[PDB]
RNA sequence: CCAUUAAUGA
RNA sequence: GCCCGGAUAGCUCAGCUGUAGAGCAUCAGACUUAAAAUCUGAGGGUCCAGGGUUCAAGUCCCUGUUCGGGCGCCA
RNA sequence: GCUUCCGUAGUGCAGCGGCUAGCACGUUAGGCUCAUAAUCUAAAGGUCCUUGGUUCGAAACCAUCCGGGGGCACCA
RNA sequence: GUCUACGGCCAUACCACCCUGAACGCGCCCGAUCUCGUCUGAUCUCGGAAGCUAAGCAGGGUCGGGCCUGGUUAGUACUUGGAUGGGAGACCGCCUGGGAAUACCGGGUGCUGUAGGCUU
RNA sequence: GUGCCAGGUGGGGAGUUUGACUGGGGCGGUACACCUGUCAAACGGUAACGCAGGUGUCCUAAGGCGAGCUCAGGGAGGACAGAAACCUCCCGUGGAGCAGAAGGGCAAAAGCUCGCUUGAUCUUGAUUUUCAGUACGAAUACAGACCGUGAAAGCGGGGCCUCACGAUCCUUCUGACCUUUUGGGUUUUAAGCAGGAGGUGUCAGAAAAGUUACCACAGGGAUAACUGGCUUGUGGCGGCCAAGCGUUCAUAGCGACGUCGCUUUUUGAUCCUUCGAUGUCGGCUCUUCCUAUCAUUGUGAAGCAGAAUUCACCAAGCGUUGGAU
RNA sequence: AAGCAUCGCGAAGGCCCGCGGCGGGUGUUGACGCGAUGUGAUUUCUGCCCAGUGCUCUGAAUGUCAAAGUGAAGAAAUUCAAUGAAGCGCGGGUAAACGGCGGGAGUAACUAUGACUCUCUUAAGGUAGCCAAAUGCCUCGUCAUCUAAUUAGUGACGCGCAU
RNA sequence: CGAAAGACUAAUCGAACCAUCUAGUAGCUGGUUCCCUCCGAAGUUUCCCUCAGGAUAGCUGGCGCUCUCGCACACGCAGUUUUAUCCGGUAAAGCGAAUGAUUAGAGGUCUUGGGGCCGAAACGAUCUCAACCUAUUCUCAAACUUUAAAUGGGUAAGAAGCCCGGCUCGCUGGCGUGAGCCGGGCGUGGAAUGGAGUGCCUAGUGGGCCACUUUUGGUAAGCAGAACUGGCGCUGCGGGAUGA
RNA sequence: GGCCCGUCUCGCCCGCCGCGCCGGGGAGGUGGAGCACGAGCGCACGUGUUAGGACCCGAAAGAUGGUGAACUAUGCCUGGGC
RNA sequence: ACCCACCCGACCCGUCUUGAAACACGGACCAAGGAGUCUAACACGUGCGCGAGUCGGGGGCUCGCACGAAAGCCGCCGUGG
């Protein structure tokens, strides 16, 4: 599909409709930390083989999109997430598609 | 087994009648409802937000919420072994008014008038109604003349 | 080893043996599903039907002394 | 350093 | 999910910013009396596509498509 | 049975929906040679299996029928 | 009787052809400076009035097509309930109650609301 | 070399798994989550491995307004230009198009082309749909804001409507001058609340390869391989008609194109009895029964001159052999 | 089973047992030895293929590469970066290791076939031999013979489902 | 341990024997002990690695409650009918109506073309078929339909209903609407039959089968699978000689 | 209708030992197993659901610790026989 | 109530099952034993006492225990549920 990088929009800090600036999300780091991360590192500890399932039965093609929205406007940064419906082709500012255009 | 759809087997209920195509006219727009109104519901093909479920098309019940330009009305569906009193949310072309409750209400008025009157007067009258009578034996006459003799018909053979 | 997947054989026999009902109609009935500026404006009126106490008793008041000498030129 | 072959009778 | 590479003429391979070369094949020319062989010429390059530093990039780097290999596995 | 493949001169075949159905092995010339062997090219060469249908136009696309042929059919 | 503007029901209103329109209308029509938009004032928009019922429109007509409503088809087809009815079956007959649709043959060819005109 | 960690290898060895539906089970398919038309018997509901199909996508517009036009096709014409290139007139109820499968719906639209846009935004509830009236997904009116469009009425909080999708726990991101971080104060960190995502296609969601003819156990005729039972497609057998074969001549003997029946001596089809067992094929021996008669007895008809041979009836009394494989 | 042919090992070794130890078997042993394999006397022969799965050789010419250690930031927990062993990748060998040995096109003065040449998946494409075999569905293949009669037997042919 | 058969290892070997964990587990078979009385089923919805089983609704039993009274004086409820009011798209019928199939004549150069005949040719005379038109004619459609039944499905047949007078509203608002509160006046609301409403626990069941009518797949079946209703299961008795 | 707690929206007012990133209050949505002049506690009996051997009898199994080479399998030592 | 005779009826009980007298299974006969128990957590209904309270757990005081390892009582009469 095809979105821009730009949308005015609702913003949850300001409450008015904002020009967001629009990018992709992706996951980051587990950081090793966490409660549920330490309580498997300690149960995978020591012996009897694996604790936790590995699951391996994928059957999905492709990911629910999700849009960064961050604000433009200073004094606010807010972000926010928007999920879009599943699709397996994605790009930001990509070819408006010129209506009234020889098609070859 | 079959499917779960919302429009599963809707070829003839949900669509428009032979050359009434085209067009919603607009009375059928601007009809007013109260609440308690006995309302009957048809489904229309054309207008497609607000659609009732199928298991609704020619069910009648009483509207208890008025909307901008909805009718929410409590219907009787029997789910299997007892009849719900339940409420959708029906738009307005897919309803019409349910003309039941007009006789009834012109009876009403009838009883009432005809109870006002001969009140003062002492008589009784008979305001109930009933159903129909043995057919209250008179005469039949002829000017002289016989009755047709009629005759069974010889068989021949048509095709 | 098949079996059989679906009737609806002695189904009514079953339902009409407890006597299927008419749902459980009653006076003054609940307003969930109204709407709700609708809702609110009549809590209001509710609230405010308070006010007029004496004006509302004055006139009944003063339709029982209409009532009275309707009846004094009647009788 | 590489170089293969020239259809039968007259 | 990460990292390391490749994608070129009808086909197979080299080629680091200052007309992309060779081999197989097609059509012709040349040597020999003639043929096979040998030599030469011509055609054919979406360099997988796009963007960016630059005056010029396929070559330097990212974005989408494949061909792989090595790691690691929590719903 | 099921999945199929092919029906095109005497023969092996080919054919991008718009050709004069390429062309070779046979049959018949003819050029050439001292006469012969091979030729480098021409003539008399087609029941596109059959029926029906769409398209302007059918071997080429679809449906049935008719002939030659390949493979699967497991435990008690 | 009739028209204009906005309509309700949405062919008894539509479609093909012919005839008639006094007055108020409604339009055809005359131009592009202003507002406006096009390749073109053809459409849209604007400014008007020399002609006109030619056209739209209104009314009427067609042994008109269609549409609406009835008779015939026909108590026919079909169908609720019943039988130790028939028949090898297929199906058919009866009791009991309801009850169609073609072809075929008749009638009709828009009513009405609001506001304002014309026939003073 | 030993002691302790870290990495590779590891069926030498250990534990465990090897889905479900299924006209028995494997193979073949998904009828396992969904959607349309039919089945479906004119409310709804309704089954089979019933039929035709479709889906796990796609869209910065193909979403949301406003405006202008009419589409497919046909006729008539016009240089190249013909049946299809482009221009114009007329007819044109939709016979085109609306992303897909199908159904419904739609004509100054819901279609095409333009102009502006991001209601495809945030936050409470209520209701419908499968339903147990529980979820999820989808949808329906509303409520509070902030907006887009239009001159306004209004329309829009995704796709013209019916499908395009996913619990617990864990992880990741975002938001509040939000709470805790257990003696008190600061900070990093971590845990909380809410929203979105990373997925369970066996789709209300285990993490999962085979073989056993060396096999074992608890059961099942809920379920097969034999026989018996219903049916007779198929196998075999017998009629009806009669275009023709027979030198002429349908029927001496045959008989196409069609059609009506019998049998369980063949294979199919079902699963009704049997899985706390009914010994599973042939051959040898032996007895009885049927006639759909090969021969013998008695007959009729021949394309019966005699011989030989075919058709048909009464008829199972008596016979139906020895061997190579 | 003898014969044949491989593989590993020069003793801080090869193969193996052991909960354990300067433990133990081979070993009161030393390559004519010990341990692990395949094939199965004599004769003759053992063709082609290292693409795959194995096994094995070296290599700072190196993609991945844990722990410990090294440097940088911070108040520190922590994070980052370089270095980064063996093994996997890359490159040779190896089939008396496991194994595999098919199609397509052109081409010979009757047809047919292909002595000859090119290419594919993936590395060659079944060599010498042998056979309707204990190995062939068709099949009771075809021919000769053994019989009066042979789905049996023997001898030949090879198109050999599948030597 | 095996000159290799998973052979032998005390009649025991594809992992010996004895004791313990252990009364291991089993959705799987079998059995389950006195009488009488009363009531009395289901093999169905949904979900589950669910198909021999559970959970959940349904069917069932018990315990009750809240009310009415054949003591001169009944509100409500139905596998019922009627009176009005809507819903259908099935049977039937039609295709001289649309979509799809499909038969044959007749009249018209719509309009070309192929085998054709008279002609160098001609829309010049004759007809032919592929696609043409006009009225006709024959047969159809579960996934066609203008029509369109019978049987059905909801509603209303009153006191929770009408008719008045007045307050409130922060909704809408040219005045006005709409909704909610109060106060007052009027009772047999069609036929026949019922005494009704309601709350807890709660076993068993979740293998069904047959028959009139409709109907799917199949040549058909004592075949497989559906819809309404009734039976057997759970039920004896008279008849069908026997017998779900 | 009204009130309590959690969460959301619109706005204003009050108080101080420390005038603050203080504390409290209004109106209207919505979630709770709440309040709305109590009804529980204790014992006993019946039924139902469980965990336990769980109505009774039943496996193919798994683990721990021991006993057997008087049969048989093989190696060694010492005798016998053909 | 013991035996015999006649008329009519009358297949062998339990179980799995849609269906059993079954050519489905268990079953010669008889006597004894033999299979829904006990604890805890709950839920509902019922009986009793007290009542916004209720209960004494555990412990202590009285009798040396025949009856008893009973009963009675508690500024513990409420620590606690
Ligand atoms: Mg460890
Ligand atoms: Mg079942
Ligand atoms: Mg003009
Ligand atoms: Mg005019
Ligand atoms: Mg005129
Ligand atoms: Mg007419
Ligand atoms: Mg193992
Ligand atoms: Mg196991
Ligand atoms: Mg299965
Ligand atoms: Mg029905
Ligand atoms: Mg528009
Ligand atoms: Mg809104
Ligand atoms: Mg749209
Ligand atoms: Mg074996
Ligand atoms: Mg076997
Ligand atoms: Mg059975
Ligand atoms: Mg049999
Ligand atoms: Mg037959
Ligand atoms: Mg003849
Ligand atoms: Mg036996
Ligand atoms: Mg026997
Ligand atoms: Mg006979
Ligand atoms: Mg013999
Ligand atoms: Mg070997
Ligand atoms: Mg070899
Ligand atoms: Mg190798
Ligand atoms: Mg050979
Ligand atoms: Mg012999
Ligand atoms: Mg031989
Ligand atoms: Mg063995
Ligand atoms: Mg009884
Ligand atoms: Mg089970
Ligand atoms: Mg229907
Ligand atoms: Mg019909
Ligand atoms: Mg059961
Ligand atoms: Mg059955
Ligand atoms: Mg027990
Ligand atoms: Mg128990
Ligand atoms: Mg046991
Ligand atoms: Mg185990
Ligand atoms: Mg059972
Ligand atoms: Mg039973
Ligand atoms: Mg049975
Ligand atoms: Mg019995
Ligand atoms: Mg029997
Ligand atoms: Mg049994
Ligand atoms: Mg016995
Ligand atoms: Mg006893
Ligand atoms: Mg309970
Ligand atoms: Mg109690
Ligand atoms: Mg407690
Ligand atoms: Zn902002």
């Amino acid at each position: 599909v095809n979105v821009p990088k730009t949308r005015r929009t609702f913003c949850k800090k300001c409450g008015k409709h904002q020009p967001h600036k629009v990018t992709q999300y992706k996951k980051g780091k587990d950081s090793l930390y966490a409660q549920g991360k330490r309580r498997y590192d300690r149960k995978q500890s020591g012996y009897g083989g694996q604790t936790k399932p590995i699951f391996r039965k994928k059957a999905k093609t492709t990911k629910k999109i999700v849009l960064r929205l961050e604000c433009v406007e200073p004094n606010c940064r807010s972000k926010r997430m928007l999920a879009i419906k599943r699709c397996k082709h994605f790009e930001l500012g990509g070819d408006k598609k010129r209506k009234g255009q020889v098609i070859q | 087994t079959n499917t779960k759809g919302k429009r599963r087997g809707t070829r003839y209920m949900f669509s428009r009648p032979f050359r009434k195509h085209g067009v919603v006219p607009l009375a059928t727009y601007m009809r007013i409802y109260k609440k308690g109104d006995i309302v009957d519901i048809k489904g229309m093909g054309t207008v497609q937000k607000g659609m009732p479920h199928k298991c609704y098309h020619g069910k009648t019940g009483r509207v208890y919420n008025v909307t901008q330009h909805a009718v929410g009305i409590v219907v009787n569906k029997q789910v299997k072994g007892k009849i719900l009193a339940k409420r959708i949310n029906v738009r307005i072309e897919h309803i019409k008014h349910s003309k039941s409750r007009d006789s009834f209400l012109k009876r009403v008025k009838e009883n009432d008038q005809k109870k006002k009157e001969a009140k003062e007067k002492g008589t009784w009258v008979q305001l109930k109604r009933q159903p129909a009578p043995p057919r209250e034996a008179h005469f039949v006459r002829t000017n002289g003349k016989e009755p047709e003799l009629l005759e069974p018909i010889p068989y021949e053979f048509m095709a | 080893a098949k079996s059989k997947n679906h009737t609806t054989h002695n189904q009514s026999r079953k339902w009409h043996r407890n006597g299927i009902k008419k749902p459980r109609s009653q006076r003054y009935e609940s307003l969930k599903g109204v709407d709700p500026k609708f809702l609110r404006n009549m809590r209001f009126a509710k609230k405010h039907n308070k006010k007029g106490l004496k004006k509302m008793q004055a006139n009944n008041a003063k339709a029982m002394a209409a009532r009275a000498e309707a009846i004094k030129a009647l009788v």
